[PDB]
RNA sequence: AAAUAUGUAAGAAGUCCUUGUUACUUAAUUGAACGUGGACAUUUGAAUGAAGAGCUUUUAGUGGGCCAUUUUUGGUAAGC
RNA sequence: GAGAACAGAAAUCUCCAGUAGAACAAAAGGGUAAAAGCCCCCUUGAUUUUGAUUUUCAGUGUGAAUACAAACCAUGAAAGU
RNA sequence: GGUUGCGGCCAUAUCUACCAGAAAGCACCGUUUCCCGUCCGAUCAACUGUAGUUAAGCUGGUAAGAGCCUGACCGAGUAGUGUAGUGGGUGACCAUACGCGAAACUCAGGUGCUGCAAUCU
């Protein structure tokens, strides 16, 4: 029959990338987490002791609890027609801050500088992105780019 | 025998929601000696700002 | 020549494989004590081979690695039983050498009537003055290809030292 | 070897391929509990070179680790030691050094004197109430092999005595006998002073005497016998109590010229 | 190492300055968490839409399913 | 692979190469090299109190795990575990 | 710039083979009375920087080298793939429309960078 044990299915997820085996590198141990960064889940095989299962691998969570060598996250995680939130305790081994978040805390910081700077200069500025705008009107020049005349090329002996 | 056809039909009728975020989340899954001295920290802060 | 480059002598093991398990073997123990000086050890047995007769872990064999002063005194009185006449085989690729006597008495002990009579397995390792760097434990490190010993070298130095006319064969 | 050999080796890390640093016991010495969130961890990491003995306070950073004080045995003559600088009793005065500097960096070295008349008890430096607690290093022996009276206890030893509460036991220390599990502090402090050396000295003076030229070579000819190295250790401590404050040595060239001469020989490209 | 599909973020419960609480934490008048008082409150920091948003109680029927495209597994092959 | 009396395909010893091609009780998969493997030393955290959490899931039970809290201990020079 | 101690990223750092290292450092080295550990002061421990040496370690150059990393008028808008048709074909499959778009290869370039403290002609 089926099973369904906590690691099945699990070949491929768990697995340490190619020649990146061994020890873990000490920059994870010295990344601080305060209550309410938001973090990745990316697991190692390399660490049994506080893996996450293999739902949350790439999930990103906000952190919710912060103890020894290990913090709690909560996810969302649809089951029938609603989202519940699941807090889980994780080593800091399968954690990775979410740098989704540090362009949007620095763009607050660019905008907030700009802003401070346009309302005390005596002009008007924008703050909000604009997506990719079409193309404006250019004049084409012909010097060495004189237009080379292509045509379809045929079959016989390309074979 | 497990046929999941409008399954998710019947998910997305009648939605599928948020879990409605709050200020002040609960205390309870928390580490208890950070929960124990905030309980103090929390009670210092309104015996102090009661009387000013 | 030059200092921290001589063949200097490293470690002489004398070993004998009793091949069985009893009395000859702790008689070979106190052979080895009234030779080197030192206590011996026993070894255990790696597989097991129904022919020779060994199981797994049993003590079948006894050797003991002398340094030193005395090791190259053993090593003479060793050579004088062979009459100073080696084998251009015996000198391995990595430049150490060894050889092995069928009588453990004309070394210079004296006789025993009852301990037995075995044979002996002289082997001996030399390298250039240098080598911590491969035995220590921090900051490992190879010795280089000029400060490696081979058999060439090996076999230099023995006809230097002791006049021997090993034969090349 | 082959291609498909050297394609799928993986090398090691940096500090182990050297063989200098073991990993798996920094990660327990620098990884801290995450509710302390940016509270250093202290090490106190003692090194022995052939003539030199290297005590560094160290903390640890994402960018590399930081220097919070170090204290070498090559500056020992400024207090009063001269030969012998790989010594039991000078890694002692050297972890007394950098116990003494790194408290007056802080600004901790007088309410923390740790012990001065040293016997060689087993003490721990207790924290006085009501007021701070003392600084708190952890030691790393390197890839030290851990014996009963090393020199590397000397420098715990020495760090504990100038009161940098360095947790321990005594069971590493010389003198402490296996089977009454008990200390000798008569042995131990023999140890902290000259008596593991002079004893030898005087005893070279009568069982051969030309060898005892050859090994305390220094010693007859700058006039030190074996009981003077008690006076020696002891004056040694007290300008250490006295003095701990590093000052550098005066530089014959200001590193420029120094990068002159040393790209001369370099072979570069 | 794709294509399709997938997690999160795109601010007011936000950002910055200052100093209050604590039995937690720090070598420490350090940090953590929650705050006080100020400042920015104009494009409140992508697009589109919003036919209201949130919440609760209670109850019916159902719990034999089939067909088509595409992927696929047993299967010589089906309206298997 | 190179050498050493009996000693050879294959007993014991020595050197060189050796990214795991070994071992980790047992299926298969993942993991591991100053180890999680092989030896040695000391031990009972295979303990007490009940909570929170993950998996199967109705977010019920059972089983199994995860991270702490209050004790008491073990081990280690220690961080720690 | 050279070196040492502790490091970060962990091959642009590895492997192989020759050459050179002033000074200082590091290292090889000298010796077992004590602490200590072994069949063996070889490893480890301790003592001496005293008798000696750049021979090794280490660092730096050198190489139609192996590897490794980076980049594209490279492969190639190719293979694959989302959507559409009362498209084609007996069928396997294929073409077209709107999109996304590789890889091994090929060629070129490169062969550690850097933090803290100390020290050096």
């Amino acid at each position: 029959g089926k099973s369904h044990g906590y690691r099945s299915r699990t070949r491929y997820m768990f697995q340490r990338d190619f020649r990146k085996h061994g020890a873990v590198h000490l920059s994870t141990y010295l990344k601080v987490y305060k209550v309410g960064d938001i973090v990745d889940i990316k697991a190692n095989g390399s660490i049994q002791k506080g893996m996450p299962h293999k739902f949350y691998q790439g999930k990103t969570g906000v952190v919710y609890n912060v103890t020894k060598s290990s913090v709690g996250v909560i996810i969302n995680k649809m089951v029938g027609n609603r989202y519940l939130e699941k807090r889980l305790n994780l080593r800091v081994e399968h954690i990775k801050h979410s740098k989704c978040r540090q362009e949007f805390l620095e763009r607050v910081k660019a905008n907030a500088a700009k802003r401070a700077e346009a309302k005390a200069q005596g002009v008007a500025v924008q703050l909000k992105r604009q997506p990719a705008q079409p193309r404006e009107s250019r004049i084409v020049s012909t010097e060495g780019n004189v237009p080379q005349t292509l045509a379809p090329v045929p079959y016989e002996t390309f074979i | 025998n497990h046929t999941a056809h409008n399954q998710t039909r019947k998910a997305h009728r009648n939605g599928i929601k948020k879990p409605k975020t709050y200020k002040y989340p609960s205390l309870k899954g928390v580490d208890p000696k950070f929960r124990r001295n905030h309980k103090h920290a929390l009670h210092g802060t309104a015996k102090a700002l009661a009387a000013a | 020549q030059n200092p921290m480059r001589d063949l200097k002598i490293e470690k002489l093991v004398l070993n004998i494989s009793v091949g069985e398990s009893g009395d000859r073997l702790t008689r070979a123990s106190k052979v080895l004590e009234q030779l080197s000086g030192q206590t011996p050890v026993q070894s255990k047995a790696r597989y097991t081979v129904r022919t020779f007769g060994i199981r797994r872990n049993e003590k079948i064999a006894v050797h003991v690695t002398v340094r030193g002063p005395k090791a190259e005194e053993i090593l003479e009185r060793g050579l004088k039983v062979k009459e100073y006449q080696l084998r251009d085989r015996n000198f391995s690729a990595t430049g150490n050498f060894g050889f092995g006597i069928d009588e453990h008495i004309d070394l210079g002990i004296k006789y025993d009537p009852s301990i037995g009579i075995f044979g002996m397995d002289f082997y001996v390792v030399m390298n250039r003055p240098g080598a911590r760097v491969t035995r220590r434990k921090r900051c490992k490190g190879t010795v280089g290809n000029s400060h490696k010993t081979t058999k060439e070298d090996t076999v230099s130095w023995f006809k230097q030292k002791y006049d021997a006319d090993v034969l090349d064969k | 070897k082959s291609s498909a050999y050297s394609s799928r080796f993986q090398t090691p890390f940096r500090r182990r391929r050297e063989g200098k640093t073991d990993y798996y016991q920094r990660k327990r010495l620098v990884t801290q509990h995450k509710a302390k969130y940016n509270t250093p961890k202290y090490r106190l990491v003692v090194r022995f070179t052939n003539k030199d003995i290297i005590c560094q306070i160290i903390s640890s950073t994402i960018t590399g680790d930081v220097v919070l004080a170090a204290a070498y045995s090559h500056e020992l003559p400024r207090y009063g030691i001269t030969h012998g600088l790989t010594n039991w009793a000078a890694a002692y005065a050297t972890g007394l050094l950098i116990a003494r500097r790194t408290l007056q960096k802080l600004g901790l070295d007088e309410t923390y004197k740790g012990v001065e008349e040293v016997e060689g008890e087993y003490e721990l430096t207790e924290a006085v109430e009501d007021g701070p607690r003392p600084f708190k290093v952890f030691l790393d022996i390197g890839l030290q092999r851990t014996t009963t009276g090393a020199r590397v206890f000397g420098a715990l030893k020495g760090a504990s005595d100038g009161g940098l509460y360095v947790p321990h036991s005594e069971n590493r220390f010389p003198g402490w006998d296996f089977e009454t599990e008990e200390i000798d502090p008569e042995l131990l402090r023999s140890y902290i002073f000259g008596g593991h050396v002079s004893q030898y000295m005087e005893e070279l003076a009568d069982d051969d005497e030309e060898r005892f030229s050859e090994l305390f070579k220094g010693y007859l000819a700058d006039d030190i016998d074996a009981d003077s190295l008690e006076d020696i250790y002891t004056s040694a401590h007290e300008a250490i109590r006295a003095d701990p404050a590093f000052k550098p040595t005066e530089k014959k060239f200001t590193k420029e010229q120094y990068a002159a001469e040393s790209k001369k020989y370099r072979q570069t490209k």
